[PDB]
């Protein structure tokens, strides 16, 4: 019992951790439309600035870093095997901060065009849809919700829409939305033999 | 892992109205928490949970007994509900109040087993709902008119908290208690001294990590939790 707590708190620490590198991420954006907005209604400056936070409010202990890698090569020394294992990536990931930051902001889109943000909106709202009736399909796994279900994946086939660079930024945009989880759960709904509607539908996802 | 199965065979069993004289009611009235429940014969008790404590500590043996059968009780009902087993969480919450477990498992007086096993329930029975889902804390995705001019840490999380459609969180007393709990226990000498504390301080993680999971913690309260929760490993 008091090792499982110790685990979880290093899961919790991991998690946290992500936080940071999202609010990073909106710096360094936000530094972005600050110098482009200004420049246009400066290369020099903005490095300054992204290099400035990497190394301190955001620091994760008050003694500068030293007491979160005491805990981890402490606990690296413990004998629990998933717990030294949770310390060494914490520790390897604690030393490099900058290559995981810039590497997540390369994969970064503005969604500045407005058919953009109508694309977003749209995908946004038949997501958060199919994850509700996903999440209670043993309700309707054996009626209103099979047409909704059909039509929202009908809806996204017709939205996948034609052109390769339109293709591309369409598909890069669905994996940012992550909905290929959404899919693969479907796919992997409880199913009984004999149900038109339910092969339909599972045509669709496919 | 859960077998929906057999669990979905014991809550149509023990939960059927028939079998209701084995399952001790608490009930909360003007308030404090009173639990009645019947003897091995037909004799109904209705007592409350602080004098039963009391006496237990006294080394009243009928007060231990029932005391015992209860946290079991209560941990058979936090197992029957793992997994989403909808038809058993709809009747615990009804007949188990988020309110009423709140004030069973905030005070004292109470072992510290019980307390566990509340909280084992609480994060079993109404945290674990579906009005939520996991939080995925870095997004690719980001609007050109979201972004703003300048952004602080509190400007931050101003967005997440427009974002939560939760106008009063049902949960907040809730992580205001472990926050408290987590204080009290750093500030101790030796964060893990006491054999029985100990399953109530892991329970109390396990709960604050799915509620983290969960995206109910502000960015701010995230680092303070994390301070908290350095100093008690060390």
């Amino acid at each position: 019992v008091v090792m499982e707590t110790k685990l979880k708190i290093l899961e919790i620490l991991q998690f946290i951790l992500n936080v940071r590198l999202d609010y990073r991420i909106s710096y360094l954006l936000s530094v972005f439309k600050k110098e482009f907005v200004e420049v246009f209604p400066n290369l020099d400056r903005i490095g300054e600035q992204a290099e400035a936070m990497f190394g301190s409010m955001l620091e994760v202990d008050d003694e500068g870093g030293r007491m979160f890698l005491r805990v981890l090569i402490h606990l690296t020394m413990h004998d629990y095997a998933p717990l030294v294992s949770g310390a060494l990536q914490l520790l390897f990931k604690h030393f490099s901060q900058r290559q995981e930051a810039m590497h997540t902001f390369k994969q970064v889109q503005l969604l500045i065009s407005a058919q953009d943000v109508e694309n977003y909106k749209v995908i946004k709202s038949e997501l958060d849809r199919l994850r509700t009736m996903v999440e209670k399909s043993e309700l309707w796994v054996d009626s209103e919700n099979y047409q909704i279900v059909k039509g929202i994946l009908e809806r996204l086939n017709k939205m996948c829409g034609v052109g390769e660079q339109m293709r591309k930024k369409q598909q890069r945009l669905l994996k940012n939305m992550d909905a290929h989880k959404v899919m693969l759960d479907l796919l992997q709904i409880p199913y009984d033999k004999g149900d038109a509607k339910m092969m339909e539908i599972l045509r669709y996802t496919h | 892992i859960a077998i929906p199965v057999t669990q979905e065979l014991i809550c149509k069993c023990v939960l059927d109205p028939k079998n209701s004289d084995i399952l001790i009611r608490t009930e909360l009235r003007p308030e404090e928490v009173w639990l009645t429940w019947t003897d091995k014969n037909n004799e109904h008790h209705e007592k409350s949970v602080r004098q039963l404590a009391q006496e237990a500590r006294a080394g009243n043996a009928h007060d231990e007994n029932v005391l015992s059968y209860y946290r079991y009780q209560l941990k058979l009902f936090a197992r029957m509900c793992l997994d989403r087993q909808y038809l058993a969480i709809d009747e615990i919450s009804q007949q188990l109040g988020v309110d009423l477990i709140f004030l069973c498992m905030a005070d004292e007086m109470l072992p510290f087993d019980l307390r566990a096993s509340f909280c084992h329930l609480m994060l079993h029975v109404h945290v674990d709902r579906d009005p939520q889902e996991l939080v995925t804390p870095v997004k690719f995705a980001r609007l050109w008119t979201e972004i703003p001019t300048a952004i602080t840490i509190k400007d931050y999380d101003s967005n997440l908290n427009a974002s939560r459609d939760d106008k009063k969180n049902k949960f907040a007393n809730t992580m205001e208690f472990v926050e408290d709990y987590l204080n009290n226990v750093v500030s101790e000498a030796v964060p893990f001294a006491n054999e029985e504390k100990n399953k109530l301080t892991f329970e109390v993680v396990s709960l604050a990590h799915n509620l983290i999971y969960f995206g109910f913690y502000s960015f701010s309260e995230l680092l303070r939790l994390t301070r908290t929760l350095l100093g008690i490993i060390d």
